[PDB]
Protein backbone atom coordinates (compact mmCIF):
# COMPACT_ATOMS: atom_id res chain seq x y z
CA UNK A 1 0.00 0.00 0.00
CA UNK A 2 3.20 2.38 0.37
CA UNK A 3 3.99 1.22 -2.62
CA UNK A 4 0.42 2.29 -3.75
CA UNK A 5 0.65 5.18 -1.82
CA UNK A 6 -2.86 5.03 -0.42
CA UNK A 7 -3.40 5.85 3.07
CA UNK A 8 -2.01 3.75 5.28
CA UNK A 9 -4.49 3.65 8.11
CA UNK A 10 -7.61 1.96 7.61
CA UNK A 11 -10.49 3.39 5.53
CA UNK A 12 -14.31 2.38 5.83
CA UNK A 13 -16.80 1.43 3.21
CA UNK A 14 -19.09 4.34 3.88
CA UNK A 15 -20.79 6.88 1.34
CA UNK A 16 -21.08 9.98 2.78
CA UNK A 17 -23.29 11.13 0.05
CA UNK A 18 -26.06 9.15 1.75
CA UNK A 19 -25.51 9.84 4.98
CA UNK A 20 -25.40 13.38 4.44
CA UNK A 21 -29.27 12.55 3.33
CA UNK A 22 -29.49 9.80 6.22
CA UNK A 23 -29.12 12.23 9.00
CA UNK A 24 -31.52 15.03 10.01
CA UNK A 25 -28.57 17.27 11.52
CA UNK A 26 -24.70 18.36 10.01
CA UNK A 27 -22.65 18.03 12.66
CA UNK A 28 -22.60 14.19 13.55
CA UNK A 29 -21.98 13.56 10.18
CA UNK A 30 -19.14 16.27 10.23
CA UNK A 31 -17.79 14.52 13.29
CA UNK A 32 -18.03 11.43 11.55
CA UNK A 33 -15.50 12.61 8.53
CA UNK A 34 -13.07 14.32 11.05
CA UNK A 35 -12.37 11.30 12.90
CA UNK A 36 -12.17 9.14 9.71
CA UNK A 37 -10.17 11.54 7.45
CA UNK A 38 -7.60 11.65 10.72
CA UNK A 39 -7.58 8.26 11.10
CA UNK A 40 -7.55 7.70 7.67
CA UNK A 41 -4.53 10.65 7.57
CA UNK A 42 -2.32 8.59 10.29
CA UNK A 43 -0.11 5.22 10.34
CA UNK A 44 -0.69 2.95 13.22
CA UNK A 45 2.68 1.54 13.46
CA UNK A 46 5.51 1.11 16.61
CA UNK A 47 9.60 0.18 15.84
CA UNK A 48 9.52 -2.97 16.02
CA UNK A 49 12.78 -2.91 17.25
CA UNK A 50 12.31 -0.95 20.02
CA UNK A 51 9.47 -3.55 21.10
CA UNK A 52 11.55 -6.16 20.27
CA UNK A 53 14.32 -5.01 22.71
CA UNK B 1 36.91 -65.79 53.62
CA UNK B 2 33.62 -67.79 53.16
CA UNK B 3 30.85 -66.61 55.13
CA UNK B 4 30.63 -62.67 54.71
CA UNK B 5 31.12 -62.84 51.21
CA UNK B 6 28.84 -65.87 50.32
CA UNK B 7 26.07 -63.43 51.59
CA UNK B 8 27.30 -60.65 49.70
CA UNK B 9 26.77 -62.30 46.67
CA UNK B 10 23.68 -63.39 47.77
CA UNK B 11 22.78 -59.88 48.33
CA UNK B 12 24.05 -58.44 44.95
CA UNK B 13 21.08 -59.04 42.76
CA UNK B 14 18.14 -57.58 44.83
CA UNK B 15 20.52 -54.47 45.09
CA UNK B 16 21.01 -54.08 42.00
CA UNK B 17 17.35 -54.76 40.52
CA UNK B 18 15.85 -52.16 42.92
CA UNK B 19 18.55 -49.44 42.25
CA UNK B 20 18.04 -49.86 38.51
CA UNK B 21 13.84 -48.70 40.06
CA UNK B 22 15.23 -46.20 41.55
CA UNK B 23 17.19 -44.42 38.81
CA UNK B 24 14.00 -44.87 36.41
CA UNK B 25 11.57 -43.68 39.06
CA UNK B 26 14.20 -40.47 38.72
CA UNK B 27 14.18 -40.25 35.19
CA UNK B 28 10.46 -40.86 35.43
CA UNK B 29 9.99 -37.55 37.48
CA UNK B 30 12.29 -35.79 35.59
CA UNK B 31 10.01 -36.19 32.58
CA UNK B 32 6.73 -35.68 34.69
CA UNK B 33 7.57 -32.43 36.38
CA UNK B 34 7.92 -30.78 32.68
CA UNK B 35 5.44 -28.49 31.14
CA UNK B 36 5.16 -26.43 28.12
CA UNK B 37 4.39 -22.39 29.46
CA UNK B 38 2.29 -20.29 27.49
CA UNK B 39 3.81 -16.98 27.75
CA UNK B 40 0.75 -14.16 27.57
CA UNK B 41 1.50 -10.73 26.13
CA UNK B 42 -0.66 -7.73 25.76
CA UNK B 43 -2.59 -7.24 22.84
CA UNK B 44 -1.75 -4.77 20.45
CA UNK B 45 -5.38 -3.62 20.36
CA UNK B 46 -5.23 -2.00 23.53
CA UNK B 47 -1.84 -0.33 22.19
CA UNK B 48 -3.79 1.43 18.80
CA UNK B 49 -6.86 1.85 20.83
CA UNK B 50 -4.59 4.21 23.24
CA UNK B 51 -2.58 5.71 20.06
CA UNK B 52 -6.32 6.88 18.87
CA UNK B 53 -7.21 8.65 21.87
CA UNK B 54 -4.26 10.51 22.31
CA UNK B 55 -4.61 11.84 19.03
CA UNK B 56 -7.96 13.33 20.77
CA UNK B 57 -10.22 11.88 17.71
Amino acid sequence: REEEGLPGGPVPRINWPQEYSSFIDREPVVAKRIRYDTLASTTLERDEKQIES
Amino acid sequence: DIMVPSFVYNKLPVIHFLQEKRAEQKLRRVLDETYTEWTEELDQAHVTDAITRSLNI
